[PDB]
């Protein structure tokens, strides 16, 4: 019994720029590699479970949740509902300007509580191990860092591994998450081979991470800046009321308006 | 001697079910959690004083009080280092009218839980000594810096508080030394511990059950709010990056450690003294700087922009959103929980999960 | 019984499919049901390797396959490679130097890719158009039908007055080695293989039916390939959606009505165009139903340390099984109270049951209050059961041939070395020259004695 929770960063702006790029690799092969990974995960064992979430710019709508063309039947029904759900999601869509960068904290929150309720569903004989794949293709907004760390620590407590395939750009918070929870991070060097990366690195479960020789862990930067000038710090001043990082010593603490006792 | 008459019956087919359901519902209860937008003491040298009295061997709990108390302190050290990373713990067993600093003030759960697994095997002979235990805790907690909310937690059982000197001058000193002492009591209320708790600044509590005692230690896990007395300083902090053996040890710096160690190739340095530490966060052993990886500041950011209350409504009540906004499931029970700002829908499982672990509303992020 | 006793060995689909003809195998993977069904049987290493190498047209060298695995796991690695190789998945090719390339069998690979992706066949699903069917059957009534028919077969083996078997199935039970007919004026008995068949899991019992049913598939004009493709087509189906029959041969019709007699498939009429694959047919899988609980039925036997069985189930079948390996005292309309006596188990092994059947039987039907124990049975009782079967099974028999009282000692180790050479050594001596060779392979060494 295992539970893969794929999260696909469906930024319509990014994949729109990718489809106006007229490349080989568009959103169709992304969601198709997602579904082939999902059918492969349901295919490896009968007891496996699948859930696929799509972070849109303004909503975390889930994608998931006879045989006409020769598949296994539940794979056919799952593929039909994922296809119809992305067609209901992406085509019927909206336009706003203040909030156009994608989100990842909310979809991870839904994944965490979904794994919680599906672990309450589990009976006493069997036990559920779980992980969250994150297929990221956009640029994450900085503005939700306060939120984002929280879901990582939830996955630290709930023992949910986190994996990430980033497509275009590196992401410090997401390699940070895959460092904290014990998951895995991978930056793909060539787009259209995506599925073959997933079926060897991110398909294998927790009792095959230890068996397979995998690409090695990149060193993780624990950079830290002030809340003052945003510049890199090796020695900082941190308040004990506000609990905020200041770079240079200042009399009056700005973050919490503290009547600072001076010695 | 006639408890057998507690089982009534009206139709007797579901009436025994009603009596069993009333009993099984009366055998459970819910917690009481408090919210505050107030200053908290987040660097927190807490210092645990356990009894080793004669009354620790009494069997009011299901094992004797020593064993249950020590088990819940193992859970306490676990959850306190799980929630506050900067802080430290020190453990004194108070035994035979004398006080014994069993484990010094440090910040990693391995040594403390190892010492508690050792301290299962003790004897618990004699009467306690609140004077000497508060003296050792004061002696170590004089010279921690002033922004630390210096806290002592006395898990105290017996009633004869056998001091060797006057313990109102200690309470006047500890009042002036801005320490904070909280006593969790067994079997009784004692006036001296009440004066100590209400004067030093702490809180006194007496124990019913296993569950109530877990609720009290869970109440003392969280950072308690500050008085109008504690210093609000600005501690100088250090953020050492991790350093592996540089480029296949091309001109590396092979060290042993800094506190049965092997040959360390790389790891964490210090930005003040340039020493070699394996684990982070560790207070600098030769400088006085405090070293922080900085998710260890992010592990305790939820205290500062905290949660709110869920509007709890049991009935059906206008619910045009049948599914859980948490995890997309139906609401098959009569408890629906609605947030304050976004006012989405959550069930009981999402309630316990959000309010205990995830610490944020999933709606308000969107 | 001058040989050893009839130990009921489940093949677990490896010794079945490993040990056939490779032309039979290359025809067998010609339906995606069989490719998924052989896929899920594989160990997890071979599983991930097939799903790795699936989307690939190049024979990868041996170095990469040996070089995909961490160093500590080579002992548990060569089993997956050898199991892929012997089962005609990995046929070996050559890179044009000396690197022995490895490539999946393109029939197997193409039909797995049909099982995962779009395909050119249609899984033999059809419907002209028939909507809500005349006497549509309900899903718990399909469960009831499965219970009724397969318990009628089990009562027939037990020997109840509910003997509704239609005598082709009785001939099948006599042909598979389960119910031996003796002195042909119709006593059908039970062989010891029948007793070991009774105490087995329900998917293990049905899969043992299919293995010993296809063991004698050279009888009625049957072919292994189409029948196994239909079995693996049944067990990858859904209870809800309904099927049709058009697209099946007439020998398939005879097998499907014989299968209706099994109870794995609910028909409506014999001349109809519809079948309902029953809940027994889906859980047809070469495996284990559990050690604390069964998807079929929740467990019901509370085994206390008093050697005391509390069965919460009213059924004459399972009461007869608990009568087999125990002795029974109270019977209430909800419950049966039995005691596992030493003499009851020594009766249950006199008829011939190795007591791993018993312990796995009790672990299968473990009541959900007996759960939340990490040793779900009390280990005093379980180790006592094993000690009772080790008291009963203390003789081990072997047909041999004697070499005694040789005239020398050089010919002693010469005969011993020639025995070791042809793999016919059984037992040796050091002092008094008393050797045991295989008696069927003795004539080789005997004609060697007439040659020196
Ligand atoms: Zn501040
Ligand atoms: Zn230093
Ligand atoms: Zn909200
Ligand atoms: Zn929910």
């Amino acid at each position: 019994l295992n539970l893969l929770v794929i999260v696909v960063d469906a930024n319509p702006i990014w994949w729109g720029k990718q489809a106006l790029k007229e490349s080989q690799f568009t959103l169709s092969k992304c969601i198709d590699a997602v579904m082939v990974l999902g059918n492969s995960h349901l295919f490896m064992n009968r007891s496996n479970k699948l859930a696929v979430i799509a972070s849109h710019i303004q909503e975390s709508r889930f994608l998931y949740p006879g045989s006409k063309d020769g598949k296994y039947e539940l794979l056919t029904s799952a593929n039909e509902v994922i296809v119809e759900e992305i067609k209901d999601l992406m085509t019927k869509s909206d336009i706003k300007g203040q909030h156009t960068e994608t989100l990842l904290a909310g979809s991870l929150a839904k994944a965490l509580c979904y794994i919680h309720r599906m672990n309450k569903e589990v009976k006493d004989n069997q036990e559920m191990k779980s992980r969250i794949l994150v297929i990221k293709a956009a640029e994450d907004s900085a503005l939700q860092y306060m939120n984002f760390m929280n879901v990582i620590f939830a996955a630290q407590k709930q023992n949910i591994l986190i994996d990430a395939c980033v497509l275009d750009s590196d992401s410090g918070l997401l390699q940070q998450a895959c460092d904290i929870t014990g998951g895995l991070y991978l930056k793909v060097p060539q787009m259209p081979s995506l599925l073959q990366y997933l079926l060897w690195v991110f398909l294998p479960d927790q009792d095959q991470r230890s068996q397979l020789i995998l690409p090695p862990p990149v060193h993780v930067d624990y950079r830290a800046a002030c809340f003052c000038h945003r510049n890199l710090i090796e020695i900082g001043y941190v308040c004990s009321v506000c609990l905020s990082i200041f770079c240079n010593f200042s009399p009056i603490c700005t973050t919490c308006e503290t009547a600072f006792k001076i010695s | 001697x006639x408890x057998x008459x507690x089982x009534x019956x009206x139709x007797x087919x579901x009436x025994x079910x009603x009596x069993x359901x009333x009993x099984x519902x009366x055998x459970x209860x819910x917690x009481x959690x408090x919210x505050g937008q107030v200053r908290l003491g987040m660097m927190r040298h807490l210092y645990v004083v356990v009894d080793g009295s004669r009354t620790m061997e009494d069997q009011d709990l299901k094992p004797n009080r020593l064993t249950c108390t020590l088990k819940l302190l193992e859970y306490f050290v676990e959850e306190y280092f799980d929630q506050n990373p900067i802080s430290q713990i020190g453990i004194i067993v108070t035994k035979s009218k004398r006080a014994e600093k069993l484990t010094e003030l440090s910040g990693n759960p391995r040594k403390h839980i190892t010492s508690l697994k050792k301290a299962v095997d003790m004897t618990c002979h004699g009467e306690p000594s609140l004077y000497n235990s508060l003296s050792i805790a004061m002696q170590t907690l004089k010279h921690m810096p002033g922004h630390t909310s210096r806290e002592v937690l006395i898990i105290f059982s017996s009633l004869t508080t056998c001091d060797p000197s006057n313990i109102y001058d200690l309470i006047k000193t500890l009042k002036a030394a801005k320490i904070r002492v909280s006593v969790i009591g067994l079997s009784a209320e004692v006036r001296v511990c009440t004066v100590l708790a209400r004067e030093t600044g702490g809180t006194y509590h007496v124990i019913l059950d296993e569950s109530h005692y877990k609720e009290l230690l869970t109440h003392h896990v969280s950072p308690p709010p500050a008085s109008s007395s504690s210093e609000c300083s600005l501690i100088r902090m250090g953020f050492p990056q991790h350093t592996i053996x540089x480029x296949x040890x091309x001109x590396x710096x092979x060290x042993x450690x800094x506190x049965x160690x092997x040959x360390x190739x790389g790891g964490y340095f210090c930005p003040q003294c340039r020493a070699k530490y394996c684990e982070l966060p560790v207070e600098c052993k030769i400088c006085g700087l405090t070293l922080v990886s900085a998710p260890h500041l992010a592990r305790s950011y939820h205290h500062l922009f905290p949660l709110d209350a869920f509007q709890e409504i049991p009935l059906e009540e206008y619910n045009g959103e049948r599914f859980c906004y948490g995890c997309q499931g139906e609401l098959k029970d009569q408890h629906v929980y609605v947030c304050a700002v976004c006012q989405n829908v959550f069930c009981v499982d999402c309630d316990v999960f959000v309010h205990d672990s995830l610490h944020c509303c999933p709606g308000c992020i969107h | 019984r001058g040989l050893n006793r009839v130990h009921l060995q489940c093949r677990n689909l490896q010794e079945f499919l490993g040990g056939l003809s490779p032309g039979v195998l290359d025809r067998l993977y010609g339906h995606p049901a069989t490719c998924l069904a052989v896929f899920r049987e594989l160990p997890s290493l071979a599983k991930n390797w097939v799903m790795r190498m699936l989307f690939l047209e190049q024979p990868l060298p041996q170095a990469a396959v040996a070089l995909w695995v961490k160093k500590e796991f080579s002992k548990a690695q060569e089993e997956s490679t050898g199991l892929l190789s012997g089962l005609r998945i990995w046929h070996t090719q050559l890179l044009p130097g000396g690197l022995q390339g490895l490539i999946l069998n393109p029939i197997f690979r193409q039909n797995l890719r049909i099982a995962l992706l779009g395909g050119g066949k249609a899984w033999s699903d059809d419907t002209s158009q028939l909507g809500p069917d005349k006497h549509a059957r309900d899903v718990p009534s399909l469960d009831k039908y499965a219970e009724e028919r397969w318990e009628v077969v089990l009562h027939f083996m037990v020997g109840s007055p509910s003997a509704a078997v239609s005598q082709d199935l009785a001939q099948l039970l006599s042909q598979a080695g389960l119910m031996k007919s003796t002195e042909p004026g119709e006593p059908p008995c039970i062989t010891s293989a029948g007793f070991q068949f009774l105490l087995l899991d329900t998917p293990a019992q049905l899969w043992y039916f299919m293995l010993q049913y296809l063991q004698t598939a050279q009888s009625r004009g049957m072919d292994l390939v189409e029948i196994l493709s239909f079995l693996f087509q049944l067990s990858f189906s859904t209870l809800g959606k309904d099927y049709s029959v058009e697209g099946m041969s007439d020998s398939l019709l005879n097998f499907l009505q014989h299968l209706r007699e099994f109870g794995l498939v609910f028909q409506r009429k014999r001349k109809s165009r519809r079948y309902y694959p029953t809940r027994l047919a889906i859980n047809l899988s070469s495996g284990v139903s559990g050690a604390g609980g069964t998807v079929h039925q929740p467990g019901f036997i509370v085994v206390e340390t008093n050697y005391r069985l509390y069965a919460y189930t009213e059924s004459e079948l399972q009461i007869a099984l608990i009568a087999l390996f125990s002795e029974m005292l109270y019977r209430f309309p909800n419950m049966v109270v039995a005691q596992v006596t030493r003499e009851s188990v020594q009766q249950a092994i006199a008829s011939g049951i190795t007591a791993q059947q018993i312990i796995h039987f009790l672990r299968t039907r473990a009541h959900p209050v007996m759960l939340k124990q990490t040793p779900v049975l009390p280990p005093t009782i379980t180790d006592q059961i094993r000690l009772w079967e080790l008291e009963r099974d203390r003789l081990r028999f072997t047909e041999g041939v004697l070499y005694n009282q040789f005239l020398s000692q050089v010919d002693f180790e010469l005969l011993l070395a020639h025995a070791r050479e042809l793999g016919v050594l059984v037992f040796e001596n050091s002092a008094k020259r008393l050797m045991v060779v295989t008696p069927a392979g003795h004539s080789d060494v005997k004609r060697f004695w007439k040659r020196q």
